[PDB]
RNA sequence: CAGGGCUACACACGUGCUACAAUGGCGCAUACAAAGAGAAGCGACCUCGCGAGAGCAAGCGGACCUCAUAAAGUGCGUCGUAGUCCGGAUUGGAGUCUGCAACUCGACUCCAUGAAGUCGGAAUCGCUAGUAAUCGUGGAUCAGAAUGCCACGGUGAAUACG
RNA sequence: CCUCCUAAAGAGUAACGGAGGAGCACGAAGGUUGGCUAAUCCUGGUCGGACAUCAGGAGGUUAGUGCAAUGGCAUAAGCCA
RNA sequence: GGGUGAUUAGCUCAGCUGGGAGAGCACCUCCCUUACAAGGAGGGGGUCGGCGGUUCGAUCCCGUCAUCACCCACCA
């Protein structure tokens, strides 16, 4: 099951197999299966041709895995160029949704810098 | 068999329209494909090497040859003629083989693909390129895994000039952003 | 992610906008507001956004759709 | 050992491969989100 | 008067919040309160949107109407030990409503992302009965927010030789 | 004890003259047959880095010769079985 | 002049017969204390005086230069 990338998930119940790959989660993949008409308390052990590209199809009506990734890249690249000040945090490591920089803004920060 | 016949008429053709050559011969064609794969972290786990020429040899069909360390160097803390590296060279029919089952079967299995450069030829017609995952060949079972070893491939031909070269790979897909 | 239905601008803005195009590049333009939201047609234009004391020369590029004058104006020198 | 593989592209596309297995695909080199993908 | 700034950030400490999981998390069916607030206010009912919202207008200056069908709890089916369906930060996009106003700043829905964290060094806090702990709710501030303050209810322990 | 210069183009030639090494190693590093040709730089190439392993080009002994130096070595005295 | 040993974190020593830099005091951040010192837990700090070199590679191996310490400098 070489589907949207690497992934072979194997042995899952496909409500959770399905957000196993990235660029897809818990509400598309359960989109996906009522799409497909498929149980959710399925595995993946028995799975055909028509059960791969189905949902190929399907997800390919989405965007995934590759164009997700340098899209993330380019409005980046787009903020970097725009010189914003949402940009200039993105580009120097600062948390830009409106949080505090003074304390515990370690995600953002990484770990302690001495 | 299939893209070498592939090439034996329509590339042929194809190239010598394009370039209005004197004769056949001085056409470029694909003269051998080299296969590397740099091991150094096995300096100390001797069978690391043992089996990544495993995968190699199921890689490609033949067994592999080891590599001996030329001069030590001190920056990679080697000592000279040391258990190296693994390569596989390529000619004839095993080699059309494995461009077959390369272009076909392979390149879309690597992660997150985009187009391959333009400026990664050698200035004098051949072709080189790294892989990073390594179950982008179809003979490794997923279940079977124990590093994210790559390898790289270089495709070595007559072509005379790097523009011959590319002209000659825009005859097959050779994905060319 | 904001402003539902019908962006916010600004009066004397606005009326700079018309006073620059249908005027020509006379100087950058001079505002103390920095709210309106860009628009394509002010493509081509030297505006200030003031930032606590002091005007930044803002130029306009195509990819500034929704996008806003502080929000390129941030008003806060570091080290 | 020559093998088969077949993609869902309905390429039906027999080669020499040392799999010793037949194969299931999806992307070929004929349609493969290349052009689109660069469009 | 306009605008920036207490919301900056190489770092330490205090107060707190949410988890690190299986007594747990999920999905379905599912029964049991209190004190509150309300007129420039609360907002049933129906229709569209999966939803956060929009229109209509009943009633209520109030034991009648509104906030509103609270949650752990019980049965079933589940994931069978993993950074896992646990956890939710950070981030991209698309929204809604508020208010002149959301860049310096918010609140919420959704799509996708899934870092460290597998029980915490020396030290340190509370607590003698419906409390310790856990789960909800209401108010005041307000035009908009709570993990904060004030107040109420559900279940509900251990130990005291000294 | 070995090597160069001082040694004046046969040999040799002193000094508390100028500069260096040896008191070992090898069952292959020896014999033979068949065979190969290095250093350094540039380019391209996953981790990979100024420099590991791959391919090509310039170059053509600058590299190697168990070790100090000198002589020599391509018919190789260097390297593989 | 001449023979011997030494230059290392802020301070003081072992690391030199060749391939990862250790010990003690100090420094910094927490902790109990009304507040220090002592005490308990946790970190980083050198590019081994310097110039050249041999070797794949130097704190270590070799030749000078600056500084320090020691011993000699007798017959007259
Ligand atoms: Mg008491
Ligand atoms: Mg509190
Ligand atoms: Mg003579
Ligand atoms: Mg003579
Ligand atoms: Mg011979
Ligand atoms: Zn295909």
């Amino acid at each position: 099951a070489r589907i949207a990338g690497i992934n072979i998930p194997d042995h899952k119940h496909a409500v959770i197999a399905l957000t196993s790959i990235y660029g897809v989660g818990k509400t598309r993949s359960k989109a996906i299966l009522a799409a497909a008409g498929i149980a959710e308390d399925v595995k993946i052990s028995e799975l055909s041709e028509g059960q791969i590209d189905t949902l190929r199809d399907e997800v390919a009506k989405f965007v995934v895995e590759g164009d997700l990734r340098r899209e993330i890249s380019m409005s980046i690249k787009r903020l970097m160029d725009l010189g914003c000040y949402r940009g200039l945090r993105h580009r120097r490591g600062l948390p830009v949704r409106g949080q505090r920089t003074k304390t515990n803004a370690r995600t953002r920060k990484g770990p302690r810098k001495p | 068999a299939k893209l070498h016949d592939y090439y034996k008429d329509e590339v042929v053709k194809k190239l010598m329209t394009e370039f209005n050559y004197n004769s056949v011969m001085q056409v470029p064609r694909v003269e051998k494909i080299t296969l590397n794969m740099g091991v150094g972290e096995a300096i100390a786990d001797k069978k690391l090497l043992d089996n990544a020429a495993a995968d190699l040899a199921a890689i490609s069909g033949q067994k592999p040859l080891i590599t001996k360390a030329r001069k030590s160097v001190a920056g990679f803390k080697i000592r000279q003629g040391y258990p190296i590296g693994c390569k596989v060279t390529l000619r004839g029919e095993r080699m059309w083989e494995f461009f077959e089952r390369l272009i076909t079967i392979a390149v879309p299995r690597i992660r997150d693909f985009r187009g391959l450069s333009a400026k990664s030829f050698d200035g004098r017609g051949n072709y080189s390129m790294g892989v990073r995952e390594q179950i982008i060949f179809p003979e490794i079972d997923y279940d079977k895994v124990d590093r994210v070893r790559g390898l790289d491939i270089t495709i070595t031909t007559t072509a005379k000039s790097d523009e011959e070269g590319r002209a000659l790979l825009a005859a097959f897909d050779f994905p060319f952003r | 992610r904001s402003l539902k239905k019908g962006p916010f601008i600004d009066l004397h803005l606005l009326k700079k906008v018309e006073k620059a195009v249908e005027s020509g590049d006379k100087k950058p333009l001079r505002t103390w507001s920095r709210r309106s939201t860009i628009f394509p047609n002010m493509i081509g234009l030297t505006i200030a956004v003031h930032n606590g004391r002091q005007h930044v020369p803002v130029f306009v590029t195509d990819e500034m759709v929704g996008h806003k004058l502080g929000e390129f104006a941030p008003t806060r020198t570091y080290r | 050992e020559e093998i088969t593989a077949s993609c869902s592209c309905g390429n039906v596309m027999k080669i020499r491969s040392t799999v010793g297995h037949d194969l299931n695909l999806d992307v070929c080199s004929k349609c493969h989100p290349f052009f689109t993908g660069k469009q």
